[PDB]
């Protein structure tokens, strides 16, 4: 109030006036009238009236259970299972970049960055990272060898692969006992299954040459969807499995409805049918069970997604022309990288 | 040249921004989305300081005839003007520098920087030859970051509390309301550090804050706060006559059992409080003349 | 510490300076007007505690006018506010020829000057506090003057460091220097007797002893020389043992 | 506060401290870290309390050592600690004071 | 306490399970240090007010402070002759009748610390879950190196979504609307008359903060909730990884273990969610959810 | 203020400490034992509040502090906000 | 029990406090307590946020004015000029070089 | 107190008394084992550094 | 009463400088191994049910009956800093950062890494201490290779010494003296000893014996031993000592090797004060200032701290799943109302789709910082692609601001470039 | 600061120490610094003057004597910006 900022406004001028005018002349100090501690009784800020200290609150909002029911189903959904923060996919396991000056040489995720613009980009404009510029033959040296860069590097990326989180059993992965991934068992697995949908893998089989744009400009009538985001979605889900968007998944159980049936067959009454409802938007599989496309996987990492389906290379990944293409591939046979 | 390089700020100019630049910058700062570049994060006032740090590191000295801004004696005159013009809180000011930019200095200065130690002021070493040389081999020796001093107090322990987000007085207008009803109990939940080193950032926090009001601080918080070590170091130095502090090597030697404490802490448990200001007070230490004046012997007034 | 039309009401527990007897007083009046502190009678005696200190109850008892009463001390009283503890020498008038019992259970009893002088209750004194009013007359208060009238002719200008010249006070402290949260805790070395009386400063290389030492760790910089070249300063690694070396510092 | 301790650099005189006369200058005495020294009454100045006391209930090692023994049995050139005393010239060179 | 422990334990795990954002321990620890500070402003005025147990048919009447301080024992002259003994356990039964009333009441508050303490993680949570860019998967998913399989018992679970697939709705597009009708309120019929009524000066005033005058405590204008955008917005590991890489490998490392052990918390309290309804037993019978791994 | 345009030829070395010592082949002593074994009297740092009529201490702390703040250029192109 | 009540000013014996008098009622009115849940004490609108006035513990170390002002306006600027560069009201996410 | 159920604070207790306030910079004041010239501290002259 | 003045204590030696610990040893200094959770404890998940044990009973942690939640107190987490130092810290994190490498911290602190060859394998990257050298007294033996062959082998002793706590003594034999010395030396790095300083002396008499030299140490008012015996307590830094050997110089045996021998054998028998009161399993006096935050926190949890929430365990289980996760097409949009029209520009892990959205400038950016991969034949031809034909104008691949074309060294039809770019912008 | 030092132990001591300060003592102290000519010196005493408990009191006041004495001071004496009556020129300075 007016009374604090005066009393406030006093003691800053008889502690320092010469910081109160507009040329400030010398501030050495001077003694106190009081005793060599007067700051016993100029220290510190005034103080306010405690009873209006105290009770000066103005009423506060009874926040009710209402909004308490609402926060505490928040956190109750927050607190689940993100999908890979167990297991993390080489992309997170190795995007680490540290500011400091002996980490940029060898360059961190150098095979695996590689491995993605081999795999998800064109050969035309993209980049390459070599073992050769990179120290230690490109991979870690072993453990004897250098007196210590090669220890801490391979530290840095322990510490930065660690998956953390509880599994499909029951166990922080470095639980004492309860051992994960025995024997690479479940890259195994998912091997011996791959991330592959029924659903788009149909639209393959439907359309295995068009060109994306002459199906849609096909699919899009005049006024009835948007290329633009028919397109959009289209690829999103196409590469970078996703589960496919409403329209897109509509126009599809109109175009496919041909192998839509030829799946659809042979079904007996209990079994699952590929069935491109969506009655409600949730695009989660595990909320269709996997049927509103044939989906396996709850979700999918993009990227090991992104990594099968371009080995699966019906597409053409290669503008080449094709007689040399082909020639090339075949002379310089099966070990061409 | 002082004026121009330091003071005449508004004649130095900045790198001027493309609007790509300009967009993208704000787009990459309002939200920092994922797997960003390391090349949208240099900020403008950072560049402004590191600009005005390569003015002071290219100011050279010699005759002005010369393209130089000044000799040694032109410098150093204005210095000696100057420091002598300082007054206490101008002292203050300027030993405060010291202390944050010189003398943590000091302690990393090596035999192998008097080299580039005398390149600050461009002098030059009696032996400069038999130095370059040597100098040479020795920053040779090891990376060219191992041994430029430019860059050897670039790491913290405990990165966790900087010393940047202390020097505003945390609920600095809370405590500075009724600093009775605000004990040390109160904020020591404020950082997950050891209880020692936690009261020592109150008492810091505290001047900070005094300070920057503009009020006269009260010297005798340090003592309200470590009140059990400040009686200590009295009988301590009451026992073995000495003058200072006590350093652990003097403590006591003796064993307590594993539960010696349960006496205590019983009576802990039990004993309650009229209100919350018995329960903590600084005086709750203090119980017979003895504690009384071992506390208030300092303060002879 | 409250005022309910200005006048200061503070709260303090009146205390036997050994603090063994102790009797408090929820809302007293402040009159800066007063040197010293008129309690009733009845409390020499509840707070007479025999200590040794003070062999009898107190240790000044002297029987004075305003005679009435018995001017006692000394007492520590303890305003609720201020953390530093008030002693004084209080007059003890009886309760016959002033019956202090102004109202039901109240008591007419006022904190004197001889406190207000101790307490940060003083800060209410120079003009612009809480008391400049009640102040008594004289030449060097001008009773109803603007607070602001008289910070100006003193010498009120502009704010606080309003004018650039007048540095920041709030650059006063761009650092604290708490050697835990920065850089760890000094390498303390002493050459004397103990840490208190010898010095924190080894002798520097142009030591008498030092230089033959100096000279072979230059030319045999990579055998180990036998001297008290290493007691000095000057060392051969790049880390000189200058004084307040931060010894476990993450980078040196 | 602290005692006024005996024994200190300041308090002792020479012939003890030190194991030659050596001048009391009031002006750049060095050899004790000293520039000038202004000297006003021992205790005018400083307030009445601080007054402490003189604390002298140890030993003057410097000076005076318990159970003294040469160091260094071998080279002869060595004592206690306590004797430390510079070079005695040969015949004494005693200029004219002006 | 170890409740707000354990919330913004699971918290700070999730802001770094859920998006790659560690929260600055400072920030860790002023939410702690608000809920003390909430205890202790509880307690202040608490230890104003009393609380009145009294023993059979109230002849003891013990007057207490709610924390349990034991102020004033007024006593009937029937029970100066019980004995030692009996008059110790009546006054001790009065003072614990006395104390289960304050603590009653202490318990209806620490409620409303558990309130404005959520209304204070709110934006943080609504911060991390809110966004466009926040989702789950079935807790039974057997979350493989590349994706998540699938569950096999209880079919067809019910996916929620919290968020609008429409444009973006926010809270504080919400309360400048709520504003709004406010200020079309004040102006409609019904709106000028009830706020010239009780109804509206006493709303004005418990909820006018661009009223209060110069000097009130409290709010002293209108705030819109807060906006923490955790998925859009770096949080610290960007300050850490510049300075120093060390303190981000533990601060990640922390908060990792964090989010572990509140996992391990969720998975300890369906252990005996179910050894209480009938779906385990009590020691190892299925061991191939272990040993197939 | 109070400028005068003088010259200087010769300025002394960076008082950083670390001058080189002046070498020298032998001893003039050839004891060693002798800065091993030196005693001294005790240095008592405060005696009673350290008080003297100059401000011996805070004044020589001041004026090393000031030339070496003018032979570090006062050390501030070196870092001050880098970070 | 036997200190709190010492500390507490031992027992004063006051005669007939839960006796009942004839008509039903206690003689000796008893004791009556003051005691409720506090309705002001979030300590949230206390120790508040300094310059904005969002009172909660969350640290946003924010943006001066005019760093903020001039900063978002010649935002917009150069948003209008870089996105919608012929000024037809049109955004055109290809303006040229010199856009 | 009097009765011995006042929580104790002893001196046990006490942690250690920090140098709250880093104190002054400790220059090298110049001894007589200093001087750069190995004539002033001969034999004849300096028998120590004080 | 004492009349021991702890003011004057010590006994000086010269230029000789010995370290002094302010509060405690700088290995206990620091603690991030746990306050940061760097422990095989914290990741061996094991033991992490028991903070939440109190969920044994449901109804009775919702109830919060009584306040001992805790593993160890009131709270799960009390006072995890301070108290739990209660206990010796025998076995101390020390120096701990991996900042700069054990080499070159060795190398900035310290004049071993100057000199190689004579720290062993165990010791290299480690020490921080300038140790200094005192070459006690050399010998000569003669070496027998064979009857016929005789050689010199001169044999030394010498103890590396740094007074800041850490010192060695080696003993050696070999032909030469500087091949003498260096043996010695790595000898004396592999019988490196240290010492807890904190009690700056034994605090009991250390009747120790080695290699036939019965030794002492005892604490005095100040180092009181032998010239060399005393200059080696100085390399330890022992402020308060005593070494007495054979109770007296007359006493056979001695000689430079039984006196070196000696004092390290005892320095080596000394146990520390908090080495003691552990194995005796007692708190020592010294550290429980420890326990003090956790006996002010018991003191002060009375009343509304105590008091627990009713019914709120703060374990909020889970229940459902959430999915915010929009199509691309929309988050493209989504936000557009709220921050920026077109948040989303080049998130990979937001937009599952990474290019869309952007303008062709930052695609173009994006495409400057791709480098020129290589081409086999059949990508090689005669046509010149706009790349080169941008060459040959010399003007920029980023000057075409108003074509849409983005990636000139695409092999497409300027209309090829704006479909394979259509769907995006 | 000999005279800084006499008048904080004319407050202290309790012999021939006076409780409040006279104005003999504070004029005389005025004095010193306006003998040996401590601008900043005498500008905060004057000012911690205005501020002390005898001034609020009345009891202990500014003479005419030390206001004018003061004042001559802060003229005589020289300014850290200001050339203060009292400099005098030099006919060379027109070199600079």
């Amino acid at each position: 109030t007016k009374e604090y900022k005066d009393r406030l406004l006093s003691k800053q001028f008889f502690h320092n006036p010469q910081a109160f005018e507009v040329i400030p002349d010398r501030r050495d100090r001077a003694v106190t009238f009081g005793g060599k501690w007067e700051y016993q009784r100029t220290h510190g800020l005034p103080t306010v009236d405690r009873n209006e200290l105290e009770n000066g609150w103005s009423e506060v909002e009874a926040v009710t259970d209402a909004e308490m029911h609402v926060i505490e189903q928040a956190l109750r959904d927050i607190s689940g299972r993100r999908p890979g923060n167990f297991i993390k996919s080489p992309t997170k396991k190795n995007t680490l970049q540290l500011n400091e000056s002996w980490w940029e040489p060898l360059e961190f995720g150098w095979e695996q960055h590689n491995k993605e613009q081999k795999a998800l980009v064109d050969p035309t404009e993209q980049r390459l990272i070599d073992s050769a510029s990179l120290p230690f033959g490109g991979k870690i040296p072993p453990f004897g060898t250098t007196i210590g860069i090669g220890e801490r590097i391979r530290e840095i990326a322990e510490d930065y692969a660690k998956g953390f989180g509880l599994g499909p059993h029951g166990h922080s992965p470095s639980h004492d006992t309860c051992q994960y991934n025995t024997l690479n068992a479940e890259e195994d697995r998912v091997r011996e299954l791959g991330y592959k949908d029924a659903l788009v893998r149909l639209f393959d089989e439907k359309m295995a040459d068009k060109d994306v744009h002459q199906w849609a400009v096909e699919q899009c009538a005049d006024g009835e969807a948007d290329v633009r985001q028919l397109l959009l979605s289209l690829h999103e889900w196409r590469e970078r499995g996703r589960p496919p968007s409403l329209m897109l998944l509509q126009v599809l159980s109109k175009y496919l409805e041909q192998e839509i049936a030829a799946f659809n067959e042979g079904v007996p009454s209990s079994v699952p049918k590929l069935s491109l409802q969506t009655v409600d938007g949730t695009l989660s599989p595990s909320g269709n069970s996997g049927e509103r496309s044939g989906t396996i996987w709850a979700d999918v990492e993009p990227t090991a997604y992104a990594l099968q389906y371009a080995s699966q290379a019906n597409h053409s990944s290669l503008d080449e022309p094709f007689i040399l293409q082909l020639l090339k591939s075949a002379q310089l046979g099966g070990r061409n990288a | 040249w002082y004026l121009q390089n330091i003071l005449s700020v508004e004649l130095l100019k900045l790198p001027s921004r493309t609007n790509a630049e300009k967009v993208a910058i704000y787009r990459n700062q309002k939200h920092s989305l994922s797997s960003k570049k390391k090349g949208e994060a240099a900020q403008d006032d950072e560049i402004l300081a590191n600009i005005i740090k390569e003015r002071w590191r290219t100011l050279e000295f010699g005759d002005r005839d010369a393209g130089y801004p000044c000799t040694f004696s032109d410098y150093i005159q204005f210095l000696n003007e100057w420091f002598k013009s300082l007054d206490e809180e101008g002292m203050q000011r300027l030993r405060e520098h010291f202390d944050r930019r010189i003398r943590p200095l000091l302690a990393v200065m090596s035999p192998v920087d008097i080299l580039w130690l005398e390149a600050l002021t461009q002098n030059s070493p009696h032996n400069k030859e038999q130095l370059q040389r040597r100098i040479a081999f020795q920053t040779s020796l090891g990376t060219p970051e191992f041994f430029d001093m430019s860059k050897r107090l670039r790491y913290e322990i405990n990165e966790d509390y900087k010393v940047r987000d202390e020097l505003g007085p945390e609920l600095f207008a809370l405590w500075s309301k009724a600093p009775e009803r605000w004990p040390p109990e109160r904020l020591s939940k404020m950082y997950g550090l050891d209880f020692t080193l936690v009261r020592k950032i109150l008492v810091w926090h505290h001047f900070k804050a005094c300070y920057d009001a503009c009020v006269e601080p009260d010297w005798t918080l340090p003592k309200r706060l470590f009140a059990l070590e400040w009686i200590r170091d009295v009988r301590a130095r009451k026992h073995g006559l000495f003058y200072g502090k006590m350093r652990f090597a003097e403590q006591k030697i003796t064993f307590y059992s594993d539960r010696f404490l349960f006496r205590d802490l019983v009576n802990r448990r039990e004993a309650s409080y009229a209100n919350v200001w018995e329960m903590d007070d600084p005086y709750r230490f203090l119980q017979t003349e003895q504690d009384y004046e071992d506390y208030w012997g300092d303060n002879y007034d | 510490f409250r005022m309910k039309g200005g006048e200061m009401f503070v709260e303090y527990k009146i205390m036997s300076r050994d603090h063994r007897r102790s009797i408090r007083v929820e809302d007293a009046i402040v009159d800066p007007s007063v040197a010293r502190t008129v309690v009733p009678l009845s409390w020499l005696e509840q707070l007479r505690s025999p200590s040794l200190r003070l062999h009898t109850g107190y240790h000044m008892e002297e029987a004075v006018y305003v005679p009435n009463a018995i001017l006692a001390g000394p007492v520590v009283l303890s305003i609720t506010g201020q953390s530093v503890p008030v002693v004084l020498n209080p007059y003890f008038v009886p309760d016959d020829t002033w019956g202090i019992r102004r109202n039901r259970d109240e008591w007419d009893l006022r904190l004197g000057m001889d406190a207000i002088e101790q307490c940060t209750l003083f800060s209410e004194l120079r003009p612009g506090g809480l008391l400049y009013n009640k102040l008594p007359s004289s030449q060097n208060v001008t009773r109803h003057e603007p607070v602001r009238a008289t910070l100006q002719r003193y010498g009120m200008k502009c704010g606080l460091a309003e004018s650039p010249l007048v540095p920041r006070p709030w650059t006063r402290m761009r650092y604290m220097f708490i050697d835990e949260l920065q850089r760890g805790p000094k390498l303390t070395e002493f050459v004397g007797h103990n840490p208190r009386n010898g010095t924190q400063w080894r002798f520097s290389q142009h030591s008498k002893y030092f230089r033959i030492g100096v000279w072979r760790e230059t030319i045999r910089r990579n055998d180990m020389n036998e001297g008290l070249h290493g007691h000095s300063s000057w060392q051969k690694s790049p880390q000189q043992a200058v004084p307040e070396v931060r010894l476990m510092a993450p980078y040196p | 506060w602290a005692p006024n301790m005996e024994w200190g650099i300041e308090n002792t005189p020479s012939q003890e401290q030190y194991q030659e006369h050596v001048p009391d200058t009031p002006d750049a005495d060095f050899r004790k870290q000293r520039r000038i020294q202004s000297r006003p009454v021992k205790w005018f100045y400083e307030s009445h309390y601080t007054r402490t006391g003189n604390f002298a209930g140890f030993q003057p090692l410097r000076f005076m050592q318990r159970r003294t023994e040469r160091e260094v049995r071998w080279p002869d050139v060595i004592n206690a600690a306590v004797q430390i005393q510079k070079r005695k010239p040969d015949a004494y060179i005693f200029k004219a004071i002006p | 306490m170890e409740v707000y422990r354990r919330i913004t334990e699971r918290v700070r795990g999730a802001l770094w399970a859920h998006h790659g954002r560690l929260m600055s321990e400072r920030q860790f620890h002023r939410i702690l240090a608000y809920v003390y500070n909430n205890k202790y402003e509880h307690q202040i005025r608490f230890d104003r007010m009393e609380v009145v147990g009294r023993a059979w048919e109230g002849r003891v009447e013990v007057v207490t402070t709610p924390a349990g301080y034991l102020k004033r024992v007024r006593v009937n002259p029937c029970l100066e002759e019980l004995s030692s003994y009996r008059q110790q356990q009546l006054i001790l039964a009065a003072y614990a009748d006395a104390c289960a009333q304050g603590r009653r009441l202490m318990e209806k508050a620490e409620i409303n610390i558990y309130k404005q303490f959520l209304k204070d993680l709110k934006p943080i949570v609504m911060g991390i879950r809110d966004n466009p860019e926040f989702y789950t998967v079935p807790e039974d998913s057997v979350e493989t190196v590349g994706g998540t399989l699938h569950m096999g018992q209880g079919p067809t679970p019910t996916t929620y979504r919290t968020i609008p697939a429409a444009k973006a709705h926010i809270p504080v597009d919400e309360i400048r609307a709520r504003q709004e009708w406010e200020k079309k309120w004040l102006n409609s019929p019904q709106g000028q008359s009830w706020a010239l009524t009780l109804r509206g000066k006493r709303y004005f005033a418990l909820h006018g903060p661009q009223y209060r005058p110069r000097g009130a405590p409290g709010a002293k204008k209108v705030t819109m909730p807060l906006d923490l955008p955790a998925p859009y917005t770096s949080m610290d590991e960007r300050r850490l990884l510049k300075k120093n890489w060390m303190a981000y490998l533990d601060n990640k490392h922390v908060a990792e273990v964090m989010w572990t052990r509140a996992k391990i918390a969720d998975r300890e309290k369906l252990q005996r969610r179910l050894q209480e309804t009938g779906q385990a037993w009590h020691r190892p019978i299925n061991k191939e959810a272990v040993s197939r791994w | 203020m109070k400028y005068a345009d003088l010259e200087l030829t010769t300025r002394g070395e960076f008082p950083h400490g670390m001058k080189e010592p002046g070498f020298v082949k032998k001893l003039d002593q050839n004891i060693p034992w002798y800065f091993s074994t030196y005693r001294s009297m005790y240095h008592w740092p405060i005696t009673g509040d350290n008080w003297s009529d100059l401000n011996e201490a805070e004044k020589h702390h001041d004026l090393h502090m000031f030339y070496t703040l003018a032979w570090w250029k006062l050390g501030e192109g070196i870092f001050d906000a880098n970070d | 029990i036997s200190d709190m009540v010492e500390d507490a000013g031992g027992l004063e014996v006051v005669p007939g406090l839960g006796e009942l008098d004839a008509k039903g009622t206690p003689v000796v009115p008893p004791l009556q307590s003051n005691a409720h849940v506090p309705q002001n004490v979030s300590f949230y609108e206390m120790a508040r946020h300094p310059w904005e006035d969002a009172a909660s513990s969350w640290r946003r170390d924010g943006f001066t004015e005019g760093s903020l002002a001039n900063y978002e306006a010649q935002y917009r600027a150069a948003e209008r000029a870089v996105y919608d560069e012929e000024g037809r009201g049109g955004h055109n996410y290809w303006p040229s070089r010199e856009a | 107190y009097a009765r011995g159920q006042h929580p104790s604070y002893d001196m046990v207790y006490a942690g250690p008394m920090p140098e709250i306030f880093p104190n002054r910079y400790d220059f090298r004041k110049p001894t007589r084992w200093d001087f750069h010239d190995i004539e002033k501290q001969g034999k004849y002259k300096t028998s120590g550094p004080y | 009463k004492n009349l021991n003045s702890w003011y004057a204590k010590g006994t000086m030696r010269g230029g000789v400088p010995r370290i002094y610990y302010a509060w405690m040893r700088p290995g206990s200094f620091t603690r991030r191994r746990f306050e940061k959770m760097r422990n095989p404890f914290v990741d061996l998940e094991t033991g992490t049910s028991l903070y939440f044990r109190d969920t044994r009973d449901s109804a009775e942690a919702v109830a919060h009956a009584a306040d001992s939640k805790g593993l160890k107190g009131m709270d799960n987490a009390i006072d995890l800093y301070n108290e739990y130092r209660i206990v010796p810290d025998l076995y101390p994190e020390g120096f701990q950062w991996k900042h700069k490498l054990n080499t070159e911290y060795n190398q900035w602190r310290s004049n071993t890494w100057l000199t190689p060859d004579l720290i062993p394998q165990e010791h290299r990257g480690r020490f921080l201490c300038n140790f200094q050298l005192n070459i006690v007294a050399y010998d000569m033996r003669v070496v027998k290779f064979s009857p016929k062959d005789h050689r010199q082998w001169i044999y030394c002793v010498l103890y590396v010494g740094s007074g800041k706590g850490i010192a060695g003594w080696g003993r050696a034999v070999a032909p030469s003296t500087q091949e003498a010395k260096k043996e010695a030396i790595r000898e004396a790095f592999s019988n490196i000893i240290a010492v807890d300083l904190e009690q700056e002396g034994p605090m009991y008499p250390v009747r120790v014996n080695a290699d036939g030299v019965r030794v002492l140490l005892y604490p005095a008012k100040r180092i009181v031993a032998n010239f060399r015996v005393a200059d080696i307590l100085c390399a330890f830094g022992f402020q308060h000592a005593g070494c007495r050997i054979n109770l007296k110089a007359t006493n056979n045996p001695k000689s430079p090797t039984h006196t070196v021998e000696g004092v390290f054998e005892a320095v080596k028998a000394l146990r520390s004060v908090s080495e003691i009161a552990a194995s005796r399993g007692k708190v020592p006096h010294s550290l429980i200032y420890n326990i003090y935050p956790y006996l002010e926190e018991i003191r002060r949890r009375k009343g509304m701290m105590a008091m627990h929430p009713p019914g709120k365990d703060g374990l909020l289980m889970p229940d459902r799943v959430v999915d915010n996760r929009l199509p691309d097409h929309l988050k493209k949009g989504y936000y557009d109302d709220v921050y920026w029209k077109d948040f989303f520009a080049g998130s990979r892990e937001h937009l599952n789709e990474p290019k869309m959205g952007l303008r062709g400038d930052e695609m173009r950016q994006r495409l400057e910082s791709a480098q020129s991969r290589p081409i086999s034949s059949s990508t090689g031809s005669g046509r010149r692609t706009l790349e080169d034909v941008l060459k040959r104008l010399g003007k920029t691949t980023k000057d075409l601001g108003s074509i849409p074309i983005v990636n000139p060294r695409l092999d497409i039809k300027l209309p090829t470039h704006i479909k394979r770019n259509y769907s995006l912008h | 600061r000999r005279a800084e030092a006499l008048w904080y132990r004319a407050t202290e001591d309790p012999y021939f120490g006076t409780p409040q300060h006279t104005q003999r003592q504070a004029e005389a102290l005025l004095r010193v610094y306006v003998q040996t000519k401590q601008r900043g010196k005498a500008i905060d005493f004057m000012n911690a003057l205005r501020g002390s408990k005898e001034f609020l009191l009345g009891s202990i006041c500014i003479t005419p004597e030390m206001q004018e004495s003061y004042d001559r001071l802060l003229d005589t004496t020289p300014h850290p910006h200001l050339l203060t009556n009292g400099f005098t020129l030099e006919s060379n300075a027109a070199k600079y």
